[PDB]
C-alpha cells in the first residue's frame, strides 16, 4: 500500500509559476511539482503563499477599479 | 429508509393449544411473544423512526393491537409503549377467549387479517407520500393440525399477492409448528420475494427472527435466506385432489382437471365441453 | 339544415357586420341560440367557441334522466307528466 | 350526488385470452399543440403505461406495435408476451417525429393479417388511437372493414378531441354492431382513463363460440447458476424455467415453451382472470341520515364518519360507502381502495 | 460542518471507553456510525465472539463494498473495537465496554446516565419553554449574526464565538459579524449549525473542570432524552449540571424556571441530532411567516419578511426601504460582492437559495422543480431545478473572484504496466473517484478507494 | 431595398429632392418624398416647392411618416402647415422624441395603437431566434501587469488585441466556414484588426474597406461562402447598408452611450433569410476575462438579456487550441501584440 499525501495544486502553468515564483519567495514549500498544471505542496505553508500572492498581487493590483 | 414493519399473528386457542401439544407444553406463544416483543422494537429502531403495527385473528374474528383503533373516545420508552400497549390489547383478546371464540373454528381469518393489512399499508402509503416507508410485513403462525390442507382460503391468498407484487412488496414468512411447509404461503413467500423459515416449536425464535427476516426493509441486497425449493404446480386437480402436471383445464370456469375430466359439467362450473372437444382432447 | 333531430349538432355561423342588428328578425329557436355576447364577433374568437363546442358535443353526454325531461320517456313521461298538466 | 355505475351486463365471460395490438400515429398532425408537448409526445407517455398495465391485467396476451407515418403504416413490434420488446420499440420511436399522413387503410389491413395465426381461442384486437384528421386509402376501405368484420377482429379506437363517422362505422360495425367503441377524450386524464380503461377483457354479449378447452404445463425455475444456461436465448442464464414437456431450459417468462411448444404459466396470470371473470358487487353509499352503524370503516378503522349534526356538514353525506353482499361499511378510501387493487371484498370474505 | 464525529475519534481510545461506560452513550455513538458500520457492531454485540474478516469480506459482496471499507475504517478510528492480529489473521471484536453497555441499554440495561431521566407531572407544554429556547436561539442568532438589535445575552456564549473566532466580528469592537467561519455559521443549518456551536464551548470550556465524558454524558443526558423531572436537579453532574445550566442559560437546555428543576428538555436538544422536521408577545405566524424574493430576473420580491431574516437577506443585498410587504432590494453582483468582501464563497449561499427564502418560493421552487428526474431520462432537458443562471453568476462571479485551486487525496506510485493503470483507470470513472490522472506519469493524487480494492481483489 | 420587393411600382412614387426633380402634379399613383425637400432650409428647387404646391393641390389620404423625430417637428408642422391630407402615419422609432411637444404628434395622426409593448406583436411569429455570446478570451499576465500600469481607458485595445481572441474568431471562422454560414465581426481597430486579418487571410472588410472591396468580400461572402469572415469597423453605423447577419461578433464595447449599444445591437444584427443554422442570428463579444471591460462587458449582457435575444456564454471552446494559425498564442506573443497594441 503506497500513497503519497500532500496539497495538490492544480492550476495554469503561469499562475503556477507565479505561485511557483511565490513559493519560491517563501522557501520551496512546493513538495513536488506533478505537471505544468498540478504542484504538490506541504499544506503547512500554502497558507502564507496566497497571504504573500494576496500582498504581491495587493502589492501589484492596488485594484483600479475605473 | 424508514421500513413500516406490520407484524401479524394469529392465535386461534385451538392452535395455540397444539403450540402446547407439539412436543411438550415446554412454552407456549409466550416465548414467540416474548420474541416478538423484542423484535417490534427492534425495527422501530432501526430505520428512522420507521413505524411499526399489530393486527390479530381470533378463532372467531380479527383485530388490530399496536395500532389501538379509538378506546378513549424502559429501554427508550416508545419500545415501552409499543410493547405495553400491544401487551395490553393483547390481553384483551384473551378475556374475548371463551367458548364461542372455541366455536368458530371451521373458518381460520388469518385470510381476511391480511387482506385487511394490504388496505391498511395502502392506507399509510396514500398518507404517507412523505418519507415514503420501505414498507415490509411479516407472518408467525403456530402450525395446528386437523386439516391437512384446508383449501377453503386458496383465492384470496392468490389475489393479495398481485396486490402485494402490484404494491411492490417483499413478504416473509415463519411457521412455527409441525413440519408443514404450507405450499401457497411456500409459493407465497417465493412469489413477492420473501424468506420462508420453517423454524421449529419451542426455539426462542430471536435468533432466527434477527438473521432472515430483517432482509427486505428497503435494503434488499442480501441472500434471502429461504426455505427449500418453492414449487409452483399448484393446487391439486380440484375434481381430483391430486396434484396435476398436465393439467386439464375446464373452460371459462378455468377449474383444474386432472386426467379425470367427467367430460361435461367441469366439477366447479355447469360448462358443458364440447364432446368433440372431449373427443379432440381424447385423441391421443 | 344542419341539424336533424335533437340528437343533431352543427355549428350556424353568421359573417356580416348587418347580422348584429338583424338577430331579432331570425327565428326565434334561433334566436333562443344567439346569444348577446355572439354578436360581432371577429373571426377569431369564432373559432376558438366552435373548438369548445366540438370537443364538449363530442362527449356522450348521456344522463337519460334529464332526457326524462326533454325526451319525454316511453309513453309515461307524457302520460305521467302532460295528464298531470290538464290544468 | 354520486357517480356510480347502475349495473354490469357482463361479468360472465370476459375475453380472458386476448391478442390486442396497439397501433399509434406518428403523422404531422400529432406535432399540432394541443396536449402538453404536443400530440405526438404525450400520447406516446400513456401508451407506455397502457403498455405496462395491458400486461399486468392480461398477461396471457400478446400485443404488437405499429406506427401510422407518412401515408405509411410501419410496425414497430411485433405482437408478443414480451412487454419490454414493445416498451423499448416505443422509446425509440418518440425520439423520431411525426410525419406525413395517418394512411389508416393501410395499417388497418397490416393489422387484419397480422392477427391470422392468432387462434380462435385467443381474441383477436385492434386499438387505433387516431389524432389527425384525413386518411389516405390505398383500396377499398369497406372492403376491409368487411374483411376486418369477416375476420371477428372487433376494433375499438379512441379518437381525439373529434368525432369522424368512419371509426363510428368502425367501432360500430367490427363490435358486432354495438358502437361503444369510439370514444373520444377531451383531456389528458380523460386520456390517461381511455388508456387504462383498454386494459381488461372487453365483453358486450358475446356470441356463442367454440369454447375449446386449451392444453398446456407450468414451467419451474432451474437452480444452477455456474450452469448458466438456456435453450430459448442460447446464452448463459443463471437459472432459467424448464417446460413440463420440452424438457428444455427456458429463461423466466410466462412466454410458451420453445422446444415442444406448451403455453407456460405458474399460477398468477389466471387469477387475474378470476376478478376480472367474476368481480364484486359495487360498495352501495350508504344513506346519510338511514344507516346508523359503526362510526368508524371496517377494512380499516376510519373515525371519521361525520360530525353528528351540523347543519350543511352533517345534512352533506356519511362517508359509509359499504359493501352489499357483505352489509360491511367502509370509508370511501377504503371502498375505493377495497374496489381499487384487491377485489377481495374485506367484508365478503370473513363470516 | 466540523463533522463532531471526526471529534469522537480524536478522543483517544480510553475517553471513548470512558465515553463509552455509560450504556446512553454506548447506545449513542451507534446511531452515527455508516450503516455498513451499524450492521458489523449488533451482529458482534450479542454473540460473544469474535469474527475474522473474510467472513465480514465475504459478507459485503461487490459495490457497496466501498461502504465496507466506509463501516470499518470509522469504526476503527473511534475504537470501539479491537482488531487482533492474532494468528496474522483478523480477529473482529467489540470495545466491549460498547457491545455490552449497548447490550445493556438494548436489554434494558445498566445506563442509568441514560435512565437520569424522571417522569413527573411534565407541565412543560408543546408551547410552553422552548419559546424562550427558541427565542433564546432568536435573540442569540440575532446577536451573533448582527442583528438590528443583537439580543443575545449569553455572555458565555459570546466569548465563546469571539473566542472560538466563530464569527468574524470584531470581538475586540463588539462586532458580531460572518467572517469565513461565521459564514459557515450560515450554512450548516441545524445539524451542521448544532454541531458547530458544541465545537466551540468544548474548545471554549476544556481548561479546567471540563469531565468530558461527564460532558459527554451529561451532553448525551440531556439530548438523548426528556431527562424532565431530575435532569437538572438530579441527572447532571456538578460540571453537567453548570453545562447544563449553562445549556439551560443558551438555551440547549430549556431548563425550566427556578433554576433548580428536572432538566427542562428543550427541543434543542434535540435538533442538534434529530435532522428531522425543524420548527421551533402571543401572536407568532407560521410557518411559512418567512419570505423572500429570488427570481429569474435576479430582484428581490419580499411579500413575507423577518427582521433578522431580512438582516440576513441583506447581508448579502443592499436593502433600501422597506415596504408594507417588500424591503427595498435587489440582488446583483455587487450585492453578493458584499459577502465575496467577508471571503464568502459563492458555495453555501448556493444550498441556502433552495432551502432558505423557500416560505415565499414555495411555488417559485415547486413550478422550477416540476419532478423533473423521472422526466430526465425521459425528457432530457430538466426544468430548471435547481435554477442553474444564478450559480452561473455566482460561480464567474466567484470565478471573478479566484485563481486559487488545490486537491486532496495521495500521490500513487507503483503502477508498473499500462493495463494495470489502463483497467484501473477504467474502473475509476465508473465509480468516480479519480481527480487526474496520466499514464505517462503514472501519478495521480486522489483518493486510495482504487487501491483498497485491488489490494482486497488481489489478497482476497 | 423594399419597395419593389413589396408591392409598389416606383414609376409612380417621385422620389424628389430638389436636386431630385422627378415628375410632381403628374405622378399618377403613390409617392415618396422626404423631409427636407417636404420642408426645411433645403427648400432647395422649386421641385420641392411645386411637389409641395402638388402636396397641396392634389388631396392626400394618408401620409406614411418614417423617423419624423430626427428633424424638426416644426417642418413637420410645415408638412403639417400647408398641405391638409386625410391621414398621416406615425411609424416612430423612439417613445420619447424631441417631437413630444406638449401637442405630440400623437394627437395629429392618430392615437398609439403600438409602444413600448413589443410582446402581443413581434411573438406573433414574425421575428426569428436570435443567439447572443460571449467568450471570455483567457487571461495573460501582460494584459494585468497591462492592466496594472495604467487605469486609465487605453486598455482598451490592449484586451482587444489578444491573439486568443483572434484565436477564437478564426474557429468560429472555420466553424461557419464548415457551416457554410455567414460571420460578422465587430472590430473598430486598425492595427490589431490587420494584425488579425493578416492573422486570418481572408479577403476582408476591415478599418476603412474600399466599399467595393466591401462590396467585392460582401458578394464574396453572402452568395460565395468562401470568404465566411468580414470585419466591421465602427464605419458600419453609422450607416452602410449593413450585411446580413448569422454571426455577430463584437470586438469594442466602449461605443457610448450605450442608446448606441441598443442602436449597434439593432443595426449591426441585419436579418438572414438563412435556416441551416439553428442559431441564425449568432451574436459574439470576445473579451479578455480578468481585463477592463469586464465591468462594461457585464454591462453588454444585462442590455441584451433586457432586450431579450437568446444569449449564452461558450468559455469551454470545441477545439480552442485545435483551431489554425495558432499566431501569437503565446503569452509572450500577446504580450507581444499587447506592445504592439500599446502603440495603438
Ligand atoms: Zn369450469
Ligand atoms: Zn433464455
Ligand atoms: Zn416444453
Ligand atoms: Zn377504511
Ligand atoms: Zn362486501
Amino acid at each position: 500500500a503506497r500513497a503519497r499525501k500532500g496539497a495538490l495544486v492544480q492550476c495554469d502553468p503561469s499562475i503556477k509559476a507565479l505561485i511557483l515564483q511565490i513559493d519560491a519567495k517563501m522557501s520551496d514549500i512546493v513538495l513536488e511539482e506533478l505537471d505544468d498544471t498540478h504542484l504538490l505542496v506541504n499544506p503547512s505553508k500554502v497558507e502564507f503563499v496566497k497571504h504573500e500572492l494576496n500582498r504581491l498581487l495587493s502589492k501589484n493590483i492596488y485594484n483600479p477599479m475605473d | 429508509s424508514p421500513s413500516l414493519l406490520t407484524v401479524i399473528i394469529e392465535i386461534a386457542p385451538k392452535l395455540w393449544t397444539t403450540f402446547d401439544e407439539e412436543g411438550n407444553e415446554k412454552g407456549s406463544i409466550i416465548k414467540v411473544l416474548e420474541a416478538l416483543i423484542v423484535f417490534l422494537n427492534a425495527h422501530l429502531a432501526f430505520n428512522s423512526a420507521n413505524k411499526v403495527a399489530v393486527i390479530a385473528a381470533y378463532s372467531q374474528g380479527i383485530k388490530y393491537l399496536y395500532p389501538e383503533s379509538t378506546s378513549a373516545l424502559x429501554x427508550y420508552r416508545r419500545f415501552r409503549n409499543v410493547d405495553e400497549t400491544l401487551v395490553e390489547e393483547i390481553y384483551k383478546l384473551f378475556e374475548l377467549e371463551k367458548k364461542q371464540i372455541e366455536q368458530n373454528s371451521q373458518r381460520s381469518t388469518l385470510a381476511g387479517a391480511m387482506s385487511a393489512g394490504l388496505t391498511y399499508v395502502n392506507r399509510i402509503s396514500k398518507e404517507s407520500v412523505t418519507t415514503s416507508l420501505k414498507s415490509r410485513l411479516l407472518v408467525l403462525t403456530c402450525g395446528s393440525g386437523s386439516s391437512k390442507d384446508e383449501i377453503f382460503q386458496y383465492i384470496p391468498i392468490m389475489n393479495c399477492i398481485f396486490s402485494a407484487t402490484k404494491m411492490k412488496c417483499p413478504i416473509d414468512v415463519v411457521k412455527i409448528g409441525g413440519s408443514k411447509e404450507s405450499t401457497f404461503l411456500q409459493q407465497t413467500t417465493d412469489a413477492t420475494n420473501g424468506v420462508y423459515l420453517h423454524v421449529e416449536s419451542t426455539e426462542g425464535l430471536i435468533q432466527y427472527l434477527a438473521t432472515a427476516m430483517f432482509i427486505d426493509p428497503s435494503l434488499r441486497p442480501i441472500i434471502v435466506k429461504p426455505n427449500h425449493g418453492s414449487v409452483d404446480f399448484r393446487t391439486s386437480c380440484y375434481l381430483t385432489g391430486r396434484v396435476v402436471a398436465v393439467g386439464f383445464i375446464c373452460s371459462v370456469c378455468l377449474c383444474v382437471l386432472s386426467i379425470i375430466p367427467p367430460g361435461n359439467k367441469c366439477p366447479a362450473c355447469d360448462s358443458q365441453f364440447d364432446e368433440h372437444v372431449i373427443a379432440k382432447l381424447k385423441r391421443k | 339544415r344542419v341539424l336533424r333531430g335533437k340528437d343533431d349538432y352543427g355549428v350556424m355561423v353568421l359573417a356580416d357586420r348587418r347580422f348584429s342588428r338583424k338577430r331579432s328578425q331570425l327565428p326565434k329557436w334561433i334566436a333562443q341560440g344567439l346569444s348577446d355576447a355572439d354578436l360581432n364577433l371577429s373571426t377569431d374568437m369564432a373559432i376558438s367557441n366552435t373548438k369548445q363546442f366540438l370537443r364538449t358535443m363530442a362527449q356522450p353526454t348521456d344522463p337519460k334522466d334529464q332526457e326524462g325531461v326533454s325526451v319525454w320517456s316511453y309513453e309515461d313521461l307524457i302520460k305521467h307528466q302532460n295528464s298531470r298538466k290538464d290544468q | 350526488k354520486k357517480r356510480t355505475a347502475k349495473k354490469n351486463i357482463t361479468p360472465y365471460q370476459r375475453g380472458i385470452i386476448r391478442s390486442l395490438i396497439l397501433t399509434l400515429d406518428c403523422s404531422e398532425a400529432m406535432l399540432e399543440k394541443d396536449l402538453r408537448p404536443n400530440r405526438h409526445a404525450m400520447i406516446i407517455q400513456y401508451a407506455i403505461d397502457f403498455v405496462h398495465e395491458f400486461f399486468d391485467q392480461n398477461p396471457i396476451s400478446q400485443m404488437g406495435i405499429i406506427i401510422m407515418r407518412n401515408g405509411l403504416a410501419q410496425l414497430v413490434s411485433q405482437v408478443s408476451g414480451n412487454p419490454q420488446d414493445h416498451i423499448d420499440a416505443l422509446k425509440s420511436i418518440r425520439k423520431q417525429e411525426p410525419k406525413g399522413n395517418p394512411s389508416l387503410q393501410n395499417a388497418l389491413e397490416m393489422a387484419r393479417g397480422l392477427l391470422l395465426p392468432v387462434p380462435a381461442h385467443c381474441t383477436r384486437e385492434v386499438l387505433i388511437v387516431f389524432g389527425s384528421l384525413s386518411t389516405t386509402d390505398p383500396g377499398d376501405i369497406h372492403q376491409t372493414i368487411d374483411s376486418l368484420v369477416s375476420e371477428k377482429i372487433r376494433v375499438k379506437v379512441l379518437g381525439l378531441s373529434a368525432q369522424v363517422a368512419i371509426c363510428k362505422e368502425l367501432c360500430k360495425a367490427t363490435n358486432y354492431g354495438d358502437e361503444s367503441f369510439y370514444k373520444i377524450l377531451l383531456d389528458e386524464t380523460h386520456l390517461k382513463e381511455l388508456f387504462n380503461e383498454a386494459v381488461t377483457p372487453l365483453p358486450v354479449n358475446k356470441i356463442n363460440k367454440g369454447f375449446t378447452l386449451v392444453k398446456m404445463g407450468f414451467p419451474t425455475r432451474i437452480f444452477e447458476d455456474t450452469p448458466t444456461f438456456c435453450s430459448c436465448h442460447s446464452k448463459l442464464v443463471y437459472g432459467g424455467y424448464f417446460c413440463p414437456n420440452c424438457h428444455s431450459k427456458v429463461c423466466s417468462l410466462p412466454t410458451v415453451c420453445p422446444c415442444c411448444d406448451l403455453m407456460l404459466i405458474l399460477s398468477t396470470h389466471l387469477a387475474r382472470s378470476y376478478h376480472h371473470l367474476m368481480p364484486l358487487k359495487t360498495f352501495a353509499e350508504v344513506p346519510t341520515t338511514e344507516k346508523f352503524r359503526s362510526e368508524d370503516c371496517f377494512s380499516c378503522q376510519s373515525r371519521f364518519p361525520x360530525x353528528x349534526x351540523x347543519x350543511x356538514x352533517x345534512x352533506x353525506x356519511x362517508s359509509r360507502y359499504r359493501c352489499e353482499d357483505c352489509k360491511q361499511e367502509f370509508c370511501v378510501d377504503c371502498d375505493v381502495f377495497i374496489h381499487e387493487i384487491l377485489h377481495n371484498c374485506p367484508g365478503c370474505e370473513s363470516k | 460542518k466540523h463533522s463532531v464525529t471526526q471529534y469522537l475519534e480524536e478522543i483517544p481510545q480510553q475517553v471513548q471507553n470512558r465515553l463509552y461506560t455509560s450504556p446512553a452513550t454506548c447506545l449513542a455513538i451507534y446511531r452515527i456510525l455508516p450503516p455498513l458500520a451499524k450492521f458489523f457492531i449488533m451482529a458482534m454485540v450479542f454473540n460473544e465472539n469474535e469474527v475474522p474478516l473474510l467472513d465480514l469480506d465475504k459478507w459485503v459482496n461487490s459495490n457497496g463494498k466501498l461502504q465496507f471499507q466506509n463501516a470499518i475504517k470509522s469504526m476503527k478510528s473511534l475504537h470501539l473495537l479491537i482488531p487482533n492480529k492474532s494468528s496474522g489473521t483478523l480477529m473482529i471484536n467489540l470495545n466491549p465496554t460498547f457491545k455490552i453497555s449497548l447490550r445493556n441499554a438494548l436489554t434494558g440495561g445498566e445506563v442509568q446516565n441514560s435512565f437520569g431521566v424522571v417522569v413527573e407531572e411534565n407541565v412543560v407544554s408543546l408551547d410552553l419553554l422552548d419559546e424562550y429556547s427558541a427565542n433564546k436561539w432568536e435573540t442569540i442568532l440575532h446577536f451573533m449574526v448582527g442583528t438590528p438589535l443583537a439580543k443575545i445575552p449569553s455572555e458565555k456564549v459570546l466569548n465563546l464565538l469571539k473566542h472560538s473566532k466563530l464569527m468574524e466580528e470584531v470581538n475586540s469592537t463588539g462586532e458580531f459579524k460572518i467572517t469565513n467561519e461565521g459564514f459557515q455559521f450560515l450554512l450548516q443549518e441545524i445539524n451542521s449549525q448544532l454541531w458547530t456551536l458544541l465545537l466551540q464551548y468544548l474548545k471554549m470550556i476544556e481548561t479546567s473542570k471540563m469531565d468530558l465524558v461527564d460532558v459527554l454524558h451529561f451532553i448525551f443526558m440531556l439530548g438523548a432524552l426528556e431527562v424532565g423531572k431530575a435532569y437538572k436537579i438530579d441527572a447532571l453532574s456538578e460540571t453537567q449540571r453548570i453545562m447544563l445550566q449553562d445549556m439551560r442559560d443558551y438555551g440547549l437546555v430549556f431548563q425550566k424556571h427556578s433554576n433548580d428543576s428536572i432538566f427542562y428538555p428543550t427541543k434543542l436538544a434535540l435538533m442538534l441530532t434529530s435532522d428531522t422536521k425543524t420548527i421551533r408577545g402571543l401572536k407568532n405566524q407560521d410557518i411559512p411567516d418567512g419570505s423572500l424574493i429570488v427570481e429569474t430576473n435576479f430582484k428581490i420580491y419580499s411579500y413575507s419578511n423577518s427582521p433578522l431574516q431580512i438582516a440576513v437577506l441583506s447581508l448579502f443585498v443592499h436593502l433600501k426601504a422597506r415596504f408594507v410587504n417588500m424591503v427595498l432590494g435587489q440582488i446583483t453582483r455587487e450585492s453578493i460582492r458584499r459577502a465575496l468582501t467577508n471571503g464568502i464563497t459563492a458555495d453555501q449561499i448556493i444550498a441556502y437559495l433552495e432551502t432558505h427564502a423557500h416560505p415565499q418560493m414555495r411555488r417559485l421552487a415547486e413550478e422550477k422543480l416540476e419532478k423533473k428526474l423521472e422526466l430526465d431520462p425521459n425528457c432530457k432537458e430538466p426544468l430548471q431545478v435547481l435554477p442553474p443562471t444564478v450559480v452561473d453568476q455566482i460561480r464567474l462571479w466567484q470565478l471573478e473572484l479566484d485563481r486559487v485551486i488545490t486537491y486532496e487525496g495521495s500521490l500513487y506510485s507503483d503502477f508498473e504496466t499500462s493495463q494495470e493503470y489502463n483497467l484501473l483507470s477504467k474502473y475509476a470513472q465508473d465509480i468516480g473517484v479519480l481527480l487526474w490522472k496520466d499514464d505517462k506519469k503514472k501519478k495521480f493524487f486522489i483518493s486510495k478507494e482504487g487501491n483498497s480494492q485491488v489490494l482486497d481483489f488481489a489478497k482476497r | 431595398q423594399f419597395l419593389q420587393w413589396c408591392t409598389l411600382q416606383p414609376e409612380n412614387c417621385a422620389v424628389f429632392t430638389s436636386d431630385n426633380k422627378e415628375m410632381f402634379q403628374t405622378e399618377s399613383g403613390l409617392v415618396v418624398s422626404t423631409y427636407s425637400m417636404v420642408a426645411n432650409t433645403r427648400n432647395r428647387s422649386h421641385d420641392s416647392q411645386k411637389v409641395m404646391d402638388f402636396l397641396t393641390g392634389r388631396e392626400w389620404g394618408f401620409i406614411i411618416l418614417d423617423e419624423v423625430h430626427v428633424v424638426p417637428a416644426a417642418m413637420f408642422r410645415r408638412v403639417v402647415s400647408t398641405i391638409a391630407a386625410h391621414a398621416k402615419l406615425g411609424l416612430t422609432a423612439t417613445l420619447v422624441r424631441e417631437d413630444d411637444k406638449i401637442g405630440d404628434l400623437n394627437f395629429l395622426i392618430g392615437p398609439k395603437l403600438y409602444e413600448a409593448n413589443w410582446m402581443e406583436l413581434s411573438q406573433k411569429g414574425h421575428i426569428a431566434n436570435v443567439q447572443c455570446a460571449e467568450v471570455w478570451c483567457p487571461m495573460t499576465a501582460e494584459f494585468y501587469q497591462e492592466y496594472l500600469r495604467e487605469t486609465a481607458r487605453k486598455r482598451m485595445l490592449l484586451y482587444i488585441m489578444n491573439p486568443t481572441k483572434f484565436q477564437a474568431c478564426q474557429f468560429l471562422i472555420q466553424y461557419h466556414e464548415r457551416r457554410g454560414d455567414k460571420i460578422i465581426v465587430f472590430s473598430d481597430n486598425v492595427y490589431a484588426l490587420q494584425e488579425y486579418a493578416l492573422k486570418m487571410g481572408k479577403p476582408f472588410i476591415y478599418g476603412s474597406t474600399p466599399q467595393q472591396e466591401r462590396m467585392n468580400i460582401l458578394q464574396n461572402f453572402q452568395y460565395n461562402d468562401q470568404i465566411n469572415t468580414i470585419f466591421l469597423s465602427k464605419v458600419g453605423d453609422t450607416s452602410i447598408d449593413l450585411p446580413e447577419a448569422t454571426c455577430l461578433i463584437q470586438i469594442s464595447s466602449h461605443y457610448g452611450s450605450r442608446r448606441q449599444e441598443a442602436q449597434r445591437l439593432g443595426r449591426i444584427l441585419r436579418a438572414k433569410r438563412r435556416n441551416d443554422e439553428g442559431f441564425n442570428a449568432f451574436f459574439y463579444s470576445l473579451v479578455s476575462k480578468d481585463t477592463q471591460e469586464m465591468y462594461y462587458s457585464t454591462k453588454r449582457q444585462a442590455f441584451l438579456v433586457d432586450q431579450g435575444y437568446a444569449f449564452k456564454v461558450i468559455t469551454h471552446l470545441h477545439g480552442m487550441e485545435n483551431i489554425p494559425n495558432l499566431a501569437y498564442a503565446s503569452p509572450r506573443e500577446r504580450r507581444e501584440l499587447l506592445q504592439e497594441v500599446l502603440l495603438k
